[PDB]
């Protein structure tokens, strides 16, 4: 996997 | 550019935030899971789960302290995949695997649904 | 045991606690040095700082939404090791090493004093 | 990525 | 590095 | 630990 934008 | 890098500092960082966790330092939330309460920090949640990163932007549900989760959620799978979050380890079993699929679909931890799928899909 | 682990996990947490911080998403804190401001996670501090770590475990510090740090503290020697705590590269130079190295002294951060000690010596 | 820690 | 009591 | 990235 998880990546924030 | 001209950066060195300590190998270890992100996993000494999250063992350090897994301390803080286990000795109830900073936690600002409570993840209610059928009448099961896990204390944790909201930040960790939100670099983690897709589902905690929605609710901690949102300009209402930032402000909770208590988060209520579906009660069809099962805290053994809730449980697995918060040590996750905190340690990069996931508790994988056969008697678990269906339960932490179904969680970490909630969650929105992709990465998680995948390897379920591939452990599964092995199986059969 | 049987645990799996999932390797990119505590980087992409770091980096996701990092465009939290960029962001200014549940930045608790705000540390003043000669006068700069920096936002920060004071759970990452403590996680990564022995300084930060006493500060934000007093029963009274941890209610503090400023820090004032020594104002002889450089705010790039502050601001090379806060990108290091939320990213784990150390942009460390000849013309900042010095500055870098009494900060880490500073903030109690032995593994970075120790690289710096290790390139000073290298060079002399 | 997945491995045997 | 830095590891919590 | 420290490495070049």
């Amino acid at each position: 996997a998880w990546v924030i934008p | 550019d001209s950066c060195i890098q300590f190998t270890r500092h992100a996993s000494d960082v999250l063992l350090n935030l897994n301390r803080l966790r286990s000795r109830d330092i900073l936690t600002d939330v409570v993840i209610v899971v059928s009448r099961e309460q896990f204390r944790a920090h909201k930040t960790v949640l939100m670099a983690c789960s897709g589902l905690f990163y929605s609710i901690f932007t949102d300009q209402l549900k930032c402000n909770l302290s208590v988060i209520n989760l579906d009660p069809e959620i099962n805290p053994e799978g809730f449980c697995i995949l918060l040590d996750f979050m905190y340690t990069s380890r996931l508790n994988l079993r056969e008697g678990n695997i269906m339960a932490v699929m179904a969680t970490a679909m909630y969650l929105q931890m992709e990465h998680v649904v995948d390897t379920c799928r591939k452990f599964i899909k092995a199986s059969e």
